C-alpha cells in the first residue's frame, strides 16, 4: 500500500522505502549481464509504529509487546512487500535476449 | 449473480466452528488419590440424525500444557444417554497405564493401538442422568473427582488430562465455566447467498469466498479454515482453483487441500497460511495482499479484469469461521 | 562464480603492435556450451587491424584452426604465419578474459 | 526448517524462532480475554547470511550489496513465514467462547 | 466507545469488605461488554446474615435494581447509597474498564 512515491515525495520515519542504488558488476558481481550495468534498488527501512499500515496480527501484538515493554529486542520490522521485476537484454552466445529478473527494485514495504 | 441461498451441492459449504462445553469444573485436589477421575456428561443433541445407528464417540487425551508425559491412571466416567462406541485415540500418553472406563450399558471402548486396550479396563455401570447425582456417585466411589464436564453430544472431545493447577481443589459445577483442557467441538452449516457463473473447469477454476464477520464478538484477527477436498471419492484430483478471500474485518485464512493437485491462486486483503499438506501436494501461488474492492460485484469485476475468469464460483458468508471446498470430478 | 569473455565479431582494434591493451569489447555474452573455451584471434595488417572473439568447443576447429591452447587457463596469443597478415590465436578456460589482452611476454 | 525444533535443539544465531513468553495483562496489557493469561510466541530473529533460506533474489541481492558493501545498512531481515492460531476463551457478556486469535504463534522464520 | 468496557462480570456472590473507603472486586471473570454503550455496575446489599457484592455490564439509561444511573461518565465507580427496604444498598457505576473491580463507598477521609 505504501508505494515508492509516498515516501519520496513526502519523507516518513516510519517503515518506508529508501534509495540505495546497486551496480550488477561491482556490487552484485553479476558479471555475465550487458544493459544496465547497475540500476536503482530501494530497500526498506523504517521503524514501525503501532498506528500505521499493518497486516500481520502478530507484528501488532509485538508492537504492543514493545509498547508495554520498551526493552524486548523483539519488534516487527521493515521487509519488502511488492518486488518489481527487472527487464534486462543480454546475449546467449550469438543470440540476443530479453529477460525479467523477477522481484529486483522494491516498490513496497511492510511491518512484520 | 442474484444473490440466492447456496445450495447443498455447491462447491463451497460454509459452517461455523466452535468449542464449547454446556458446563463443567476442574479440580486439582484428586492429586492425593492415585486415581484421576473426569465426567463427560453427554447430552443429546436436537438433531434428529441419529435414530437407530448408535452414535460413536472418539477421545482425543493429551497431556497438559505443563505436562509433556502422563503417566498416572485415569479413570473416566464416561456416563452418556445412550450406549456409545468409546475409541479413545489417545495422545502422548504412556503405554501400560490402566485406564478405567466406567461406561453406560452397550457403550464400547476401543483403542487405536492394542497396547492401551490390553492395560486399559472396561466397567461397565449404571449412573444418574443428572450431573448433580453423578458427582455425588463419583465422590462415593472414588472420594474425589478430578474434573467433571457435560458437554453436548458430539463426534470429538479433546481433553488435556492432568490436574491444572491454577484451578483450587474444589470442584463446582458452574455454568460460567469453561477450560481449553476440556472442550467439545461443533460445527453446523451457515446461511450464505451466491451464484455460479462458470461450470467446473479442468483448466482452471475461481471460486470466491466472502466473509463478513468470523463470528468474534472482539475486533482482533481469527483464523477462518478453508478445506479444500475432492466432492466426491478419495482419488487425488489434478485441477487449478482460483480463490478470492474477503474479508470486512481482520481475518487469517487458513487453507488445508487434502487429495487435491495442481496450481492454486488465492487473493486476498488479509494474510494467509497454508498447511504443509496443501504446499506439498499442490502449488500455491504467493499471494500479493492488495487492497481489493468492496462488494460481491466489485471483487467480481476485478477478477475479470486480471483474466481469472469465468469465475466458476461466488458465495457469501456472513458469519461463519470454517469453509469447504469440494471439486467436481 | 561468473565467467567473463569476449565475444565480438570482427571488428577492429586501435592497439596495434602493442603490448596489451583493454578488452576493447563490450559486448559480453555466456556460452551456448558450457565446455566452450574463449577464443580470441588477430590478424592485424598494414591495411586494417582486425580482430575477433568467440566461444566454441575446444575439439572443434575455428576457421579450419586447431585450437592446441585451449588449456591455458588464460588467453595466451600463439603467432602463427598466415598469408595477408600474421596470426595471433589465443583460447582461455579460466574466468574473466576480459581483464586484459596479453600477446607477448617479452616487451 | 528453521521450526522451533531446529533453533531449541541446537543454538543458531541466524534466523529462526526464539523462545518468548508472551503475557496478556504484564507483557501485552491486554485484559479483554479471561485465558490463557499468557502463552509461548516464538518471536522471529537473527540476521541471514548470503547463503541461506533467501526464497526471493532480491534478499540474494541485498546479502551481496552487504558483503561487498557492509556500510549500506540495507540487508534482509528476519519474518515469520507460517504462523499457528492461538487458542483463547473469554468471556462477552455472560456467555463464555471460545475463538482462535490467528497468526499469534511463530514457527517458521525466512528472510527477506 | 467502540470498544465495550472490559469489566469484571462476577454475579452476586459473598463479599468480605463492608462500608470499605476503597474495596477491590476481586471477580476473576473480565468480560467484555455485550454492547459499548452499557458500562460497568456494581451492587453491594447488607442484610442481616450475609453481604453480597454484584458485578456486572449495565445500562446506564436502564435503571438497575429500581435505581437510575447518573454516574454512568464516572472515570471511577463512585458508589451511592439507595433507600432499600431494610437491607443496606449501594450501587456504582463507572465507563471505565475493569471500573467497577476497584469499589469505593465513601472516598471520603
Amino acid at each position: 500500500a505504501l508505494d515508492t512515491n509516498y515516501c519520496f515525495s513526502s519523507t516518513e520515519k516510519n517503515c518506508c522505502v529508501r534509495q540505495l542504488y546497486i551496480d550488477f558488476r561491482k556490487d552484485l558481481g553479476w558479471k555475465w549481464i550487458h544493459e544496465p550495468k547497475g540500476y536503482h534498488a530501494n530497500f526498506c527501512l523504517g521503524p514501525c509504529p503501532y498506528i500505521w499500515s499493518l497486516d500481520t496480527q502478530y507484528s501488532k501484538v509485538l508492537a504492543l509487546y514493545n509498547q508495554h515493554n520498551p526493552g524486548a529486542s523483539a519488534a516487527p520490522c521493515c521487509v519488502p512487500q511488492a518486488l518489481e521485476p527487472l527487464p534486462i537484454v543480454y546475449y546467449v552466445g550469438r543470440k540476443p535476449k530479453v529477460e525479467q529478473l523477477s522481484n529486483m527494485i522494491v516498490r513496497s514495504c511492510k511491518c512484520s | 449473480c442474484e444473490l440466492l441461498p447456496v445450495g447443498v451441492g455447491h462447491p463451497v459449504q460454509a459452517m461455523l466452528k466452535s468449542f464449547t462445553a454446556l458446563s463443567g469444573c476442574a479440580s486439582r485436589g484428586t492429586t492425593s488419590h492415585p486415581q484421576e477421575v473426569h465426567i463427560i456428561n453427554l447430552r443429546k443433541g436436537s438433531a434428529q440424525g441419529a435414530r437407530e445407528k448408535t452414535a460413536e464417540v472418539a477421545l482425543h487425551l493429551r497431556p497438559i500444557q505443563s505436562l509433556h508425559v502422563h503417566q498416572k491412571p485415569l479413570v473416566f466416567i464416561l456416563n452418556s444417554p445412550q450406549p456409545i462406541l468409546w475409541k479413545v485415540r489417545t495422545e502422548k500418553l504412556a503405554p501400560g497405564v490402566k485406564r478405567i472406563f466406567h461406561v453406560v450399558e452397550g457403550s464400547e471402548v476401543h483403542f487405536e493401538v492394542g497396547n492401551f486396550s490390553k492395560s486399559g479396563e472396561v466397567k461397565v455401570e449404571t449412573l444418574p442422568h443428572g450431573n448433580e447425582h453423578l458427582l455425588n456417585w463419583a465422590h462415593h466411589r472414588y472420594t474425589a473427582v478430578t474434573s467433571f464436564s457435560e458437554l453436548r453430544m458430539a463426534h470429538d472431545i479433546y481433553i488435556k488430562v492432568g490436574e491444572d493447577p491454577v484451578f483450587s481443589e474444589t470442584c463446582k459445577i458452574d455454568n460460567k465455566f469453561l477450560s481449553l483442557n476440556y472442550l467439545a467441538s461443533y460445527i453446523e452449516p451457515q446461511p450464505s447467498t451466491g451464484c455460479v457463473l462458470s461450470g467446473p473447469d479442468h483448466e482452471q477454476e475461481v471460486h470466491i469466498i466472502e466473509l463478513q464477520a468470523p463470528n468474534s464478538s472482539s475486533a482482533f484477527q481469527v483464523d477462518v479454515i478453508v478445506d479444500l477436498r475432492p466432492l466426491d471419492g478419495d482419488i487425488p484430483l489434478h485441477r487449478d482453483v482460483v480463490l478470492l478471500l474477503k474479508g470486512e474485518k481482520s481475518v487469517n485464512w487458513v487453507i488445508k487441500a487434502h487429495k487435491v493437485m495442481g496450481k492454486l491462486e488465492i487473493m486476498t486483503s488479509d494474510t494467509v497460511s497454508l498447511s504443509e499438506d496443501t504446499e506439498r501436494l499442490m502449488q500455491v501461488s504467493k499471494t500479493v495482499k492488495q487492497k481489493l474492492p468492496a462488494g460481491s460485484q466489485a471483487l467480481i469485476q476485478w477478477a475479470e479484469e486480471n483474466g481469472f475468469n469465468p469465475v466458476t464460483s461466488y458465495t457469501n458468508t456472513p458469519v461463519a469461521n470454517h469453509f469447504n471446498l469440494r471439486l467436481r470430478e | 562464480f561468473p565467467q567473463l569473455c569476449k565475444f565480438c565479431d570482427v571488428r577492429f582494434s586501435t592497439c596495434d603492435n602493442q603490448k596489451s591493451c583493454m578488452s576493447n569489447c563490450s559486448i559480453t555474452s555466456i556460452c551456448e556450451k558450457p565446455q566452450e573455451v574463449c577464443v580470441a584471434v588477430w590478424r592485424k595488417n598494414d591495411e586494417n587491424i582486425t580482430l575477433e572473439t568467440v566461444c566454441h568447443d575446444p575439439k572443434l576447429p575455428y576457421h579450419d584452426f586447431i585450437l592446441e591452447d585451449a588449456a591455458s587457463p588464460k588467453c595466451i596469443m600463439k603467432e602463427k604465419k598466415k598469408p595477408g597478415e600474421t596470426f595471433f590465436m589465443c583460447s582461455c578456460s579460466s574466468d574473466e578474459c576480459n581483464d586484459n589482452i596479453i600477446f607477448s611476454e617479452e616487451y
